[PDB]
C-alpha cells in the first residue's frame, strides 16, 4: 500500500512500514500513457536506469 | 418503487413530460439493455426500438439518437438535447517542462 | 479520459413512441414550450455541470 | 465586427411544411438521410468556411 | 405558408412554439443560438519601437 520510504541510488528500502528492514532492488518501467519513451524523459530515464 | 428509484435527465423530463401532458408515467427498464437495431437475418428490431415496435412502452424517454432508419419505423420527437460523434482517450500527464525550458 | 478534436458529425436524441402513438404531437409541442423556456439547458446544467 | 460571449438559449432551423402537407413525411426522410450521409455539413462548410 | 400562398418554406425559418401551431417542422437541419455583435474593439498592433 504505502510507506514511509527511505531510497537509494542502486536500491530503495523503507522504515516504519507493517515490516522494517526489507529494502527493494531499484529498476526503471513504463508508466500509464508510456511517456517513458519521451525523448527528454527517455535521456533522463535511461540514465536513471543505472548508476553510470 | 415507481419512478423515484430513477434519478436522471430523463427522469427530470419524463417528469415535465408528463406535467405538460397530463398523463401519469412509469419508468421501465429495457429487457434486453440496447438502444436498438435490426437483426441482419432475422430482420427483428432490438433493444428500446424493438420494445416500442412490439407495443411493449407508449413512449421511450432515453438517449436515443433520432436516425433515418428509425424514423422508417418509429417517430421522434424534435431534438431535446444536441450532440456529435467524438473520441475518449485516457489522458497523459502534464508534460514536465523541457531540458531546454 | 479526456476529449480530444471536434465531433464527425452533428445528431441529437429524440423522445420516441410507436408510429402512430397519440403522443407524438403533444410531446413535441412540450418539447418545444420546454426549450422555449430554457428548460431543457437549465436540467442539462443539473446533470453535466452542477456536478 | 466581433462576437461576445456565448450562445444565449438553444434555437433551430427546420424546414416547414403546411400543416398536414403531404410534403411532411418525405422532406423528413430527406432531411435525416441527409445528415446520416453527411451532406448538411458540407453545405455549412462551402459557405462558411471555403468562402 | 399559412394562407396557402407557399406548398413549402426553406429558409432561416426558427423553429418556435407559436410557430409550430400552424405550420409543421421538420427535424433542424442546422443549430444556433441568440448572441450578440459589436465593433471589433481594436484589436491591437505593436509598433517596431514598441
Ligand atoms: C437547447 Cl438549450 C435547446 C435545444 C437544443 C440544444 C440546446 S443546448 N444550448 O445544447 O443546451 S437541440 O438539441 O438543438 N434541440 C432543440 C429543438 C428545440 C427546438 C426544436 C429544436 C430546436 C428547437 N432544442
Ligand atoms: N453542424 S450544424 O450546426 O450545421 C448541424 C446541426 C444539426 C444537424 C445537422 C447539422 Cl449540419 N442535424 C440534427 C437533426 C438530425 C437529426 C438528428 C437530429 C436532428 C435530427 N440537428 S442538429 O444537431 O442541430
Ligand atoms: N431566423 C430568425 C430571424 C433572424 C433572427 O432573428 O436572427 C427567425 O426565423 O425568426
Amino acid at each position: 500500500e504505502e510507506v514511509m520510504t527511505h531510497s537509494g541510488l542502486w536500491r530503495t528500502c523503507c522504515l516504519e512500514g507493517n515490516f522494517k528492514g526489507l529494502c527493494k532492488q531499484i529498476d526503471h518501467f513504463p508508466e500509464d500513457a508510456d511517456y517513458e519513451a519521451d525523448t527528454a524523459e527517455y535521456f533522463l530515464r535511461a540514465v536513471r536506469a543505472s548508476s553510470i | 418503487e415507481g419512478n423515484e428509484r430513477y434519478e436522471g435527465y430523463c427522469v427530470d423530463l419524463a417528469a415535465e413530460i408528463a406535467k405538460h401532458c397530463g398523463f401519469k408515467y412509469k419508468l421501465t427498464i429495457v429487457g434486453d439493455g440496447k438502444y436498438g437495431a435490426r437483426d441482419a437475418d432475422t430482420k427483428i428490431w432490438n433493444g428500446m426500438v424493438g420494445e416500442l415496435v412490439y407495443g411493449k412502452a407508449d413512449i421511450a424517454i432515453a438517449p436515443l439518437t433520432i436516425t433515418l432508419v428509425r424514423e422508417e419505423v418509429i417517430d421522434f420527437s424534435k431534438p431535446f438535447m444536441s450532440l456529435g460523434i467524438s473520441i475518449m482517450i485516457k489522458k497523459p500527464q502534464k508534460s514536465k517542462p523541457g531540458v531546454f525550458s | 479520459t479526456m476529449k480530444v478534436g471536434g465531433n464527425l458529425d452533428s445528431k441529437g436524441y429524440g423522445i420516441a413512441t410507436p408510429k402512430g402513438s397519440s403522443l407524438g404531437t403533444p410531446v413535441n409541442l412540450a418539447v418545444l414550450k420546454l426549450s422555449e423556456q430554457g428548460v431543457l439547458d437549465k436540467l442539462k446544467n443539473k446533470w453535466w455541470y452542477d456536478k
